[PDB]
């Protein structure tokens, strides 16, 4: 039995990188072939393992995390990297094994006047610890007055929605990235 | 939500004891009344913070006193470049943080 | 830990403003500038506000519908542009900001800029 890679990768709808959708695949056969031969996805390299070579080793938890990111930041989906998404959304760890498939979105995702239904967390305390997935919208305080969740000065709603449109430059289109990270039932 | 100030020229000697005053329309929600002074055609500047801490750089014989309503500027040893004008702040409720008036310390 | 100004605009009052504010010496965090117009002779006022990592802007009621207030995180600048900049608009602008001290933010907005002769002529 293969592998469910076709209901993440060619998936009608991703979620937003704050609530990044992890999937444990497991207790089947992966065929990365259809991955690395498919010729549509853009940003593509592999980590600890060479991306031919990880087809016929064996592996035992795969966790498909799965988001939405504007094109700038896909460089910030990499182990010892610093920024906004690595730091505020979605952190990969140093010894990170597994890797980060990333392609272009715009005909899906990017609709005409503006698509704000994909958010990323902008004000945080403090950085992520690896893999967290931080799913609370109380209103952050910058300043010493706490104010209650209320908006006001120092006191930020911390996603801001992308703006994302078809007329915006190829940095500024949504790339629906989706990450493999691996650990013995996920074998070739 | 509006603030008024009190009275609009301190007029008396140099090198002794004044008291500033916002009396605000509306009560400050979370004591945010910051105080500026602004002489006059130049760039203000912040002397209290939060309604009454001392501002960083900022050295002593200014007070920011009180919260809420009541309110006090407590400025102790008048120097001749303290004759300036002095605002208010009200960035706490919302839109509009309104200032004040001012006042003219005057010899 | 300076907000250069751009320099005075002698405008005409059919036309539209620009003024910049570039922020020296460090970068914008969610540092919450806001904007101060003084027309000479009487007090400070209230253009709006941009929390500047977000761009959530807010302008004051008398000018809901005609400034639009602009921040770039690339270039560490925050903008502003004034609408139809009428006979009542000759001022000095002031772009005023809260410095963040990293672990948290401050509550008063300390470091400001030096002013925008925005002539009316």
């Amino acid at each position: 039995n293969l592998c469910p890679f076709g209901e993440v990768f060619n998936a009608t709808r991703f979620a937003s990188v704050y609530a990044w959708n992890r999937k444990r695949i497991s207790n089947c056969v992966a065929d990365y072939s259809v991955l690395y031969n498919s010729a549509s996805f853009s940003t593509f390299k592999c980590y600890g393992v060479s991306p031919t070579k990880l087809n016929d080793l064996c592996f035992t938890n795969v966790y498909a995390d799965s988001f939405v990111i504007r094109g700038d930041e896909v460089r910030q989906i990499a182990p010892g990297q610093t920024g906004k998404i690595a730091d505020y959304n979605y952190k990969l760890p140093d010894d990170f094994t597994g890797c980060v498939i990333a392609w272009n979105s715009n005909n899906l995702d990017s609709k005409v006047g503006g698509n704000y239904n994909y958010r990323y967390r902008l004000f945080r305390k403090s950085n992520l610890k690896p893999f967290e997935r931080d799913i609370s919208t109380e209103i952050y305080q910058a300043g010493s007055k706490p104010c209650n969740g209320v908006e006001g000065f120092n006191c930020y709603f911390p996603l801001q929605s992308y703006g994302f449109q078809p007329t915006n430059g190829v940095g500024y289109q949504p790339y629906r990235v989706v990450v493999l990270s691996f650990e013995a039932t996920v074998c070739g | 939500i509006v603030l008024t100030q009190s009275p609009v020229t301190l007029s008396l000697s140099p090198g002794e004891r004044a008291t500033l005053s916002c009396r605000a329309s509306q009560s400050v929600r979370n004591s945010l009344l910051a105080w500026y002074q602004q002489k006059p055609g130049q760039a203000p500047r912040l002397l209290i913070y939060a309604a009454s801490s001392r501002a960083t750089g900022i050295p002593d014989r200014f007070s920011g006193s009180g919260s809420g309503t009541d309110f006090t500027l407590t400025i102790s040893r008048l120097e001749p470049e303290d004759f300036v004008v002095y605002y208010c702040q009200q960035h706490g409720s919302s839109p509009p943080w309104t200032f004040g008036q001012g006042t003219k310390v005057e010899f | 830990m300076q907000l250069v100004q751009s320099g005075p605009e002698v405008k005409k009052p059919g036309t539209s403003v620009k003024v910049s504010c570039k922020a020296s010496g460090f970068t914008f965090t969610n540092s919450a500038m806001q904007w101060v117009r003084q027309a000479r002779g009487q007090r400070l006022e209230w253009v709006g506000w941009i929390v500047v990592a977000s761009g959530n802007a807010n302008s004051a009621r008398r000018f809901h519908d005609r400034v639009t207030i602009t921040s770039d995180m690339s270039t560490s600048t925050a903008y502003l542009e004034l609408s139809s900049l009428r006979s009542e608009d000759t001022a000095v602008y002031y772009c005023a900001l809260n410095h963040c001290s990293n672990t948290t933010c401050l509550d008063g907005f300390d470091i400001w800029g030096q002013g925008t002769m925005v002539s009316v002529s």
